[PDB]
């Protein structure tokens, strides 16, 4: 996949939201955002991002004898892997939009 | 197919609904205010898939009202 | 005679079962339409969940009926 | 007369069992409310489970009232 | 005057169904006010619901009194 | 006297309908408070969903009222 | 004296339905616990709406109290 | 002595209100521990609302007390 | 014969476990369609845990019946 | 011995309460455990407000065995 | 014989206890459904949970049936 | 020997506690189950306030069957 003219009016969110969209078109069990983070006008540090997909590799990360997702009382409206899948998603979509927005002021 | 909220069932994806509720949020804006947040709701981008590693179709985008509220 | 008074008042005292089965009868149909709510693509696998456990919980409703049928002919 | 009056108080006690069935019965049709709320788009879908479950716990209603009505006039 | 005393005894037994069907009726009222506190764009919607379910769940308490009606004067 | 002590036991013993039309509209006045809680800007109408299942389920109680003022006069 | 022997447990059965309005007042009382709980800066508005409940519940109490007294003293 | 033989049974039905107060003042106590485990900060006014419900059910409990003791020894 | 009379209105009474058995089997149901709503791709273990829910609270009801052979027929 | 009788007849009516006073504390030390699940840190201010909540629960359950011993040994 | 009689009656009223144990029970295995639905990884040691609550039901069911093995056949 | 057929219907009567302090145990010993499945981490302490409740809990039945004993052999 190849996005391009993302940086000729202004970046927003709901680009990267279809960025990120694009990106769940694809079903991985994790992302990994390569950009360069803009500490300074003489420092730009490249960062790699990671988001682990919901109920793919999420949970299983944090299965630690038990889990340390278990300390949160979801108040959501469907169970905990639909409140990870849009805590997946909108992790993704704001790291993307954060990435191309230090990757441009870089 | 499908299992879940209103959005999950529709084959909608959470950024989209949450795009959506924050678009129709911002049409309702003070005329100082919307005119300012008219300019965090364009969308400007284009992809194209890369199959091969030198071709591939291309889609656009040049969207000033927000995310398409249908679905694509 | 008190033979069958005894009967007649017992087998009255013995359908109160019925009380606490249509109290699980209407608890459990509604949990049917709250998961038809939830999940409703799954709506029928519930309708077969309940119509499953809507005999299984039937049967002592008949178990009550049975224990009447005893009384009053038998 | 005992036995012309004891199916008096049979009856009295056998009608206890409309308890329950009013008791899920406002249940059911409460879960149908909540349903209907939680996801409006499926709520003529709800009624119908609830018209459904209303039927199939009114039946131990009709059970009841046949031990009733048998002692009442058997 | 036996007769007569437990046609009196029996009725007050039987309405003891009004209190499930009390119970029914304040659970699905209580589930209308979460209904319209979640949606309340349909709130009017939900009451159609609950004016259903209170005339459907009244048809127990009118059995039960027709049962209080036949041990009093049939 | 065995028709004026009997009507004074079953006034007595229909006066437990009272019970289930109490837990019903606590379950109901109750849900008013856990439905304003969830959204206060619309805690004045829940208010009147309240009062009209509060007269509704008072219905069950003058229903048993009536029998109770009823065997005990009539 | 069977009249007045049969007063008192009229009298008795009569106040069971205190059970009633003991167990809806004690939903409510928890109810305005967890709706202070979720939204504590309206708690002194549902303090407000837990005491017109309690008033109103009370009512179902003192109509019991007084067919009691009924039973008793008339 | 069969006012002084009834009194007993009455009494001892006249306490079954007692039942109702009990299941009602263990949702409240456990309300207040579900709120106290949610809002820790406010457990301290949460508690002050645990009392006033305590206060105002068990004050049904002494309803029943009352006719109970007005019962056995009036 | 009183003896005979005593096992019939006994025996009567006895059955009133099965309203509290039905209403656990409905509770128990309706858990098993909410929680297949929840989690519906784990629903063969679901029903697997129901079948051997409900076998364990049906030994309630044969311990009941157990009685009501002991009472009617021993 | 009507008396004697009937104060061992009204002893067994008044220990019903028992059952409610047991359901109750179920309800609240099952909402101890539902509460300490969710934040264990606060665990010990749980189970001091459930050992609040239980003596002013158990008040009632001794407020019964006072009836009890009442009607009994009084 | 009226003590051979009534024995009868009472193991009848004695086996009413068994409902609340059925309810319990049904309650207790409708909480294990709803957390095997939660969380399937634990659901095996949800199980060794629910046989300990089943068996420690099981004592209230087999204190029941003790007293009534003691006022049958004693 | 009206007395000691007396005790056995007083005692019957008076061993229906035993029904809400099983609906008790099984409301705690589901919550057990409920709240070993949102954090299983800390069910090891759970278990010990669910053993802690159930020690709880029979102190009421340990009352209902010291009362039973005392109807029966005293």
């Amino acid at each position: 996949l190849a996005i391009a003219d993302t940086y000729k009016v202004r970046v927003t969110f709901g680009q990267a939201s279809l960025i990120v969209e694009e990106l769940i078109k694809h079903n991985p069990q994790s992302y990994q955002i390569l950009f360069n983070k803009f500490r300074s006008a003489i420092s730009f540090k490249p960062t790699v991002a990671t988001i682990l997909s919901p109920d793919l590799l999420e949970k299983q990360l944090e299965d630690v004898t038990g889990n340390s997702l278990d300390a949160y009382d979801i108040e959501a409206s469907h169970e905990r892997s639909d409140v990870l899948r849009d805590l997946t998603e909108f992790h993704l979509g704001v790291t993307l939009y954060n990435a191309m927005l230090e990757n441009n002021c870089s | 197919a499908p299992s879940g909220p209103f959005y999950r069932v529709a084959g909608m994806s959470y950024l989209r609904y949450s795009n959506i509720c924050a678009d129709l949020l911002r049409n309702v804006l003070k005329e100082p205010f919307k005119a300012k947040a008219q300019a965090r709701q364009a969308i400007h981008f284009r992809q194209a898939p890369y199959v091969d590693g030198k071709a591939g179709a291309s889609k656009v985008y040049e969207l000033e009202n927000g995310i398409p509220k249908t679905a694509n | 005679s008190v033979l069958a008074a005894s009967k007649m008042v017992g087998a009255g005292c013995a359908t109160i079962a019925l009380a606490g089965v249509g109290a699980g009868l209407g608890v459990m149909f509604g949990s049917l339409i709250n998961g038809a709510a939830r999940n409703p693509n799954i709506a029928k696998q519930l309708v077969g969940y309940a119509l499953l456990g809507f005999a299984l919980t039937e049967s002592i409703a008949l178990f009550s009926l049975l224990v009447v049928f005893l009384i009053l002919f038998a």
